[PDB]
């Protein structure tokens, strides 16, 4: 057991230090598959219209 | 010292003039001191320790032999020989030889606590010769 008690900072400061250049979360997604609708060809006259 | 009142303090005060002029040369000398020696808030320690001895030499007067008439009293507690709020909590049964009045703050500690000031020997750990920071002594 350990007992969490915030220590009350000086409300009258400049911040501690810069700012912070640090990766906060991942560049990777869930990237879910789209599974709309199956793409196929239209027609022979698709390329004339 | 200028009394700040100019309002003809009453009888009782002769009596206590040169004791209270002895503490408050006292405290006068202890604030001249400079800042060697004390490390980082033992210079403070004098300037609370000359401020117990003369809240404790009004409450005795007062409550303990009771000699100085209540109209010096509230002359006294008025023109700066004793705090108002140190006489208070030495009212109190459960406080009667506190340190300071800083101790007894329960915001004053990070941990939400008291001070070791506010602490009996007896109930505390066996190898402690600490000392309060913020009060100044047990």
């Amino acid at each position: 057991v350990i007992r969490m008690v915030e220590m009350q900072k000086d409300p009258m400061e400049p911040p501690r230090f810069k700012i912070n250049k640090k990766i906060p979360r991942g560049p990777p997604s869930p990237p879910a598959p789209v599974m709309h609708s199956p793409s196929r060809k239209m027609t022979v006259k698709e390329q004339q219209e | 010292k200028v009394k700040r009142s100019r309002k003809a303090p009453p009888d009782g005060w002769e009596l206590i003039e040169p004791t209270l002029d002895e503490l408050d040369q006292k405290m006068r000398e202890a604030e001249t001191e400079p800042h060697e020696g004390k490390r980082k808030v033992e210079s403070l320690w004098p300037i609370f320790r000359i401020h117990h001895q003369k809240t404790r030499y009004i409450f005795d007067l007062f409550y303990k032999r009771k000699a100085i008439s209540r109209e010096l009293y509230e002359y006294c507690i008025k023109e700066g020989y004793a705090d108002k709020n140190l006489i208070a909590k030495w009212k109190k049964q459960g406080y009667e030889n506190l340190c300071c009045l800083r101790c007894i703050q329960t915001r004053d500690t990070n941990f939400g606590t008291n001070c070791i000031c506010r602490v009996p020997k007896s109930k505390l750990e066996v190898g402690r010769i600490i000392e309060c920071t913020h009060c100044g002594c047990r």
